[PDB]
């Protein structure tokens, strides 16, 4: 999927 | 005589100059006069095994007067990152100061100091200060006004640099 | 020579002197005196010049000292960050080639890499800055090229791993405040789209490479990547198994691999349960091999090296993280129960380490576990709850840990005041107090789970103290702190029995022990324990009376610390059991308050003045519990008799001859009397008015006279006279007078009486005296005092606000108008007073001369321009509240708008675009948002351009656009137009407004030239339009 918010 | 280099960094108006001046002369400064660039101040402590000198490089926490910035960190032996427990933004910027510091100093002793703990209204709660954990930094609550814990960071740095966990200041 | 060198360096019409630059930098890094500062200034000026980089290459072609090379790289990085968008493409390509070639050349040589790592790091950071500027639009094949170069060579692979780590840090960790939202999102998407190749390279290096430094660098890069990469790359590959098997057990990879495992464990998803269970199981299996459960982790840490201590800390972190996250997941598996217990065992072992931070992590986990178990079922030992049944075997171990390592309940500090007074103070919320609070909460939860086990542990500890096996002052103090911490955690009957047993055993121990010091320690511990159980003392009157009489007896004990302990315990008991000193107790003829008051002189004959003040505060707490008005008044009169005698004697002496007020001893006596009065007022509250009413006028007579003296002294020998003891005592008297007035007014429940009686004397005694004083002699507390009064009186003091201003306002403004530094306390208190007046006495502002209101507005603007954070925040709050108040009153709203709206907006924008005022950004945005909403709804019904009756919104758009363009000429018209449209569109979304302001702040620091590609004008406009539509829909709803 897409990256994760930090 | 053994003398190290200490780099004191942190946001503007956190108490770096006040802390250094209180250690140098004992007088508390009530007015905020922003530092321009960096000021080098020699502190001398007396341990049970001789005198130890910290050449503190009190840097400017404001971008406008930042100066060389990372140029000061070169050849630094220890560091103190200071923030203000009455302003959350000062703590929120601790990661940035740490990042700038490590890039020039791969592995040095680092003390994270939270100043102004004497003020009744505390904005950075003691339970929210967790940055030092994953970074192997030594955290200390200090107070330049009230002299609370004001000597612990230097003692920890001296112990780390000399490698003697049983080192103490005698104030001879 | 120095000035000539500086001029030569800054003279860009002549060739740079590399030797001179090297000498200057060597002086900076090894100088002594003004030479180092001069070198700093010269280097900063040289870096500032826009044409410095034209010499940077030359420096890198001729410099010998690494410091000068670092300086040149700093200049180059500044140029890349700022002006990269206006340089010719040929120059950009040349810089790219030079940077890449230098990186490759320096990384190729192992000796050069070893010698200078700061140079390599700076070069990598410059490369990352170039990547941020260009990649991927102008460098679409960077990722593939670096992957191939890494695959070809090992040193190049290590350098590329470092570069990729830096890129990830700058794109995902430190993007906010340095990259706009649109460009940050673009960079994140680009990094995530090409991450497959990077992950494949990392996996290849981990699985195949045998070069330890390269594997370490790859592990560090992976640790950095784990913060953001999609979960699939973690929980659907061999990453966890590879880390646990190939690196976790290796001595030189254990720390970094454990950090990676901790980062993986911190993740919380509901579809990778098997992966988390496998992670836990394999990590536990490895740990049991590399760290036997029979090891003494405390001794290992004590004698361990830095790597060992870091490993122990990381192990504690990993255990705490994974347990707090997936304890329920692990519990559900029966076959893993033993493993779970082993994990707990490890925690307990680490809990024995003499390290504050490691213990804090372990205690955080213990608190979480105890809280969860208590929430499951708060009842004590029906069938035991499932989770409690699982954890029963070690809950007693946790209880023993809590009791054996209890932290000090309170922190006491000796501080020298401004005047030189040595004062004992209690810290409110520090790290150590938080530690004690967490330990107390954990122990209270555990005791609620079952009190028999806690009582048994405490009894065993007390027995071991009695028999001498574990006897020491530290152990007794810790045990007594643990006993006190659990107050109220058990029923009244069990508490009574347990406390009776504990006190009997402690008294026996005190009897058996020999020496004054041991007896003092044991007695102090007994007093602390009894003072922590107010319910016990309330239940039994004989015990309470015996305790109080024992405290009075101790108050005559000259042994160090006994009197302070007695006074602290007495005030604690008086506060907690106040209602039991005023009523008549069975077997008594009169209430204990009368008995104490009759013998007050003989009780405090040996106490020090601060202890006397504490005793008076405790007695005042007791007095304040008397509900009857007449008896309370009689008690108050009998209560202040001793201070009042000295007060009256001093007043009569002064009336006979005012010169007595210059006698230092009289001033010390007055200060002590006023401190006693302040403490009594704090303890008693409103009914103390009578005492104040008895001395008020006389106090105001002592204040003013003393004030005058101080001023005279300053006029005779300057400010240095303020350091003399006599002036310090006079200032102490003045400050105590102000403290008494402020305290009573704050605690007084009668604004009308206060305004009628106590304010008019203040107007002349303090305010006009404050005005007549020289600037050096003015007391800042006055202003603060007034603020308090206003905060309490509001509408009852509005009529007096003008006069008050005429006494303090102008004379104060002229003191804090020449700079932002001098008289910090005066600025703070003045703006607090202005805030109080604005919040509670706005009609005073609405009913003053227009010139005075203009001066007030100018003072507020001066306030929010301050470097001091508190002053600026107060100014911003004042401005926001003033805007709301003006909006509330319709009549003057239009006039205020047409007179000050544009000026306030201009000043707000001036502070907003300043880096020194970012801490107040939130408030800035709020104000701005409100203002723009005010201009968009139509509240301003009068055009702000009388000459041209144009729509308010259009006029404001043009005005702000022109103001920003003039302030920052290098901005593009499209940039300013988009910024203004967002200002007028995001006015109902404060977080979005603040993000927009941050985007503008980062934009104005970069010269975008004529390039509109990096601005993402289309995406930003689409976002603004979506926000406008959402706000419109919310308005319709
Ligand atoms: N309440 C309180 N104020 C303090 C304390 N220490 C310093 N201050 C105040 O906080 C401000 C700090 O000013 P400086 O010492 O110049 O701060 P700095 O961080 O060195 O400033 P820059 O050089 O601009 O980064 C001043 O107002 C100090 O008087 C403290 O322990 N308590
Ligand atoms: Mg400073």
């Amino acid at each position: 999927s897409h990256y994760r918010a930090v | 005589q053994v003398q190290f280099k200490l780099v004191l960094v942190g946001d503007g108006g956190t108490g770096k100059t006040t802390f250094v001046k209180r250690h140098l002369t004992g007088e508390f400064e009530k007015k905020y006069v922003a530092t321009l660039g960096v000021e080098v101040h020699p502190l001398v402590f007396h341990t049970n095994r001789g005198p130890i000198k910290f050449n503190v490089w009190d840097t400017a926490g404001l971008e406008k007067f930042g100066g060389l910035r990372d140029g000061y960190y070169i050849q630094a032996q220890c560091a103190i990152i200071m923030f203000d427990v009455t302003s959350r933004v000062t703590y929120k910027n601790v990661p940035n100061w740490h990042r700038d510091l490590v890039r020039v100093c791969e592995n040095i002793p680092i003390v994270l100091c939270g100043n102004k703990v004497d003020i009744k209204d505390r904005k950075v709660k003691a339970k929210s200060i967790v940055f030092h954990r994953k970074k192997n930094l030594q955290y200390y609550d200090i107070s330049a006004k009230s002299n609370y814990n004001f000597e612990k960071p230097f003692l920890w740095l001296a112990r780390k640099l000399i490698g003697d966990p049983n080192l103490e200041f005698v104030a001879m | 020579l120095a000035d000539h060198a500086a001029r030569q360096l800054l003279d860009f019409s002549q060739k740079l002197d590399i030797n001179l630059l090297d000498n200057v930098v060597n002086c900076l890094y090894h100088g002594e005196g003004a030479q180092q500062r001069m070198a700093q200034e010269v280097l900063t000026h040289l870096k500032e010049h826009p044409d410095a980089w034209t010499r940077v290459d030359t420096i890198l072609e001729f410099s010998q000292n690494m410091n000068t090379k670092y300086y040149g790289l700093q200049i180059l990085e500044n140029v890349i960050k700022t002006r990269w968008k206006i340089l010719p493409r040929n120059q950009c390509e040349g810089i790219k080639k030079y940077v890449v070639g230098l990186i490759i050349k320096t990384s190729s040589d192992p000796t050069c890499v070893e010698k200078e790592k700061v140079y390599i790091g700076k070069l990598n950071m410059i490369l990352v800055q170039i990547l941020k500027q260009e990649w991927p639009k102008h460098w679409p094949t960077f990722i593939s090229d670096i992957v191939g170069a890494s695959r070809t060579s090992e040193s190049l692979c290590q350098n590329n791993m470092v570069i990729l780590k830096l890129l990830s840090e700058e794109v995902f960790d430190f993007s906010s405040g340095q990259i706009t939202q649109v460009k940050s999102k673009h960079l994140k998407d680009s990094m995530c789209n090409e991450f497959s190749q990077i992950f494949q390279l990392c996996q290849f290096v981990m699985e195949n490479s045998q070069n330890a430094p390269l594997v370490h660098a790859t592990l560090e890069t992976l640790l950095r990547f784990l913060n953001w990469i999609p979960l699939g790359y973690i929980f659907e590959t061999k990453l966890i198994s590879t880390l646990i098997y190939k690196f976790l057990n290796v001595p030189m990879f254990r720390n970094v691999s454990l950090k990676c495992l901790t980062e993986i464990a911190g993740v919380s998803v509901s579809q990778y349960e098997e992966q988390f269970v496998t992670l836990f199981t394999l990590t536990m299996m490895q740990l049991k091999q590399m760290l036997p459960l029979n090891t003494n982790i405390r001794l290992a840490y004590s004698n361990g090296k830095d790597d060992e201590q870091n490993f122990i800390q990381n192990l504690s972190l990993f255990l705490c993280t994974f347990l707090k996250e997936h304890d329920q997941l692990i519990e559900k598996r029966l076959n893993l129960r033993e493993t779970l217990m082993e994990a707990l065992h490890y925690m307990l072992l680490v809990s024995e380490v003499e390290e504050t931070e490691i213990f804090k992590i372990c205690l955080e986990y213990w608190n979480h576990l105890a809280a969860e178990l208590y929430r499951e079922s708060p009842f004590s030992t029906f069938d035991v709850p499932p989770r409690r049944q699982l954890y029963l075997p070690m809950l007693f171990k946790v209880r023993l840990l809590m009791v054996s390592r209890m932290a000090k309940p309170e922190e006491v500090l000796v501080v020298e005041n401004d005047q030189g007074e040595v004062v004992r103070e209690f810290m409110k919320d520090t790290d150590s107090i938080n530690l004690y609070k967490n330990m107390r909460e954990t122990l209270v939860y555990l005791t609620h789970l079952d009190y028999v086990d806690t009582e048994r542990i405490m009894t065993e500890k007390l027995h071991n103290q009695v028999n001498g096996t574990e006897w020491s002052w530290k152990n007794l103090n810790t045990l007594c702190w643990a006993i006190g911490s659990i107050s109220g955690a058990m029923h009244e009957e069990d508490e009574k029995r347990f406390l009776v047993t504990v006190i009997k055993d402690l008294l026996g121990l005190c009897e058996q022990k020999r020496g004054k010091d041991n007896k003092a320690i044991i007695a102090s511990n007994i007093m602390y324990i009894v003072g922590q159980y107010p319910r016990f003392l309330r239940a039994h009157w004989k015990f309470l009376k015996t305790v109080v009489n024992k405290l009075f007896e101790f108050m005559h004990e000259t042994h160090d610390g006994v009197q302070d302990m007695a006074c602290d315990t007495f005030i604690k008991i008086a506060q907690k059991c106040r209602r039991h000193f005023v009523q008549v107790q069975v077997g008594e003829v009169m209430p204990f308050i009368d008995e104490i008051l009759n013998n007050i002189n003989t009780i405090i004959c040996d106490l020090q003045p601060q202890q006397v003040h504490t005793f008076y505060e405790a007695v005042g707490y007791m007095i304040g519990a008397q509900t009857d008005q007449t008896v309370q008044e009689h008690l108050i009169e009998k209560y202040m008799l001793l201070p009042n005698q000295v007060w009256d004697s001093i007043i009569q002496q002064a009336t006979k001859n005012v010169d007595i007020l210059k006698d230092p001893e009289t001033v010390k006596q007055l200060g002590s009397i006023l401190k006693t009065n302040v403490r009594a007022c704090k303890a008693v509250g409103h009914p103390f008015v009578i005492q104040l009413g008895r001395i008020y006028l006389d106090m105001l007579n002592v204040y003013k006279c003393l004030s005058e003296n101080i001023s005279a002294a300053i006029q005779a020998n300057g400010e240095m006279v303020t350091k003399q003891p006599l002036i310090r005592s006079m200032r102490t008297v003045k400050r105590e007078t102000l403290k008494l007035i402020s305290g009573w007014v704050s605690r007084s429940n009668d604004p009308q009486m206060v305004a009628e009686n106590f304010v008019p004397p203040l107007l002349d005694a303090v305010l006009i005296d404050y005005q007549r004083n020289v600037p050096a002699a003015r007391e800042p507390e006055v202003l603060s005092t007034m603020a308090i009064i206003v905060n309490k009186l509001g509408g009852h003091i509005t009529a007096e606000i003008p006069q008050i201003f005429d006494a303090v306002f102008e004379c104060t403004l002229n003191m804090i108008n020449k700079d932002f530094e001098e008289y910090p306390e005066h600025r703070t208190n003045f703006f607090l007073l202005l805030q109080a007046v604005n919040s509670h006495c706005f009609p005073a502002f609405l009913a003053i001369p227009p010139t005075q209101f203009k001066l007030v507005l100018d003072s507020i603007i001066w306030a929010f321009k301050h470097t001091m954070r508190n002053v600026a925040d107060t100014g911003l709050q004042i401005l926001f509240t003033l805007l709301q108040n003006v909006a509330q009153e319709e009549a003057a709203a239009q006039s205020f708008y047409q007179t000050y709206f544009c000026d306030i907006l201009q000043h707000i924008f001036s502070v907003v675009t300043d880096t020194s005022h970012t801490a107040g950004l939130t408030m800035h945005a709020s104000i701005l948002a409100y203002m723009f909403n005010l201009v968009e709804e139509g509240k301003i019904s009068t055009s702000l351009n009388p000459g041209n009756p144009v729509n308010n919104q259009i006029f404001l758009q043009e005005y702000v656009a022109n103001l920003l363009k003039s302030a920052f000429p290098h901005l593009q018209d499209a940039q300013v137009k988009l910024f203004v449209t967002g200002l007028f569109s995001l006015n109902q979304d404060i977080p979005a407004f603040k993000e927009h302001l941050r985007d503008f702040l980062v934009q104005i620091k970069e010269f975008a030239g004529e390039d509109t590609s990096d601005l993402f004008l289309e995406e930003r406009e689409i976002a603004l339009r979506q926000a406008d539509e959402e706000k419109h829909k919310r308005q319709m709803s």
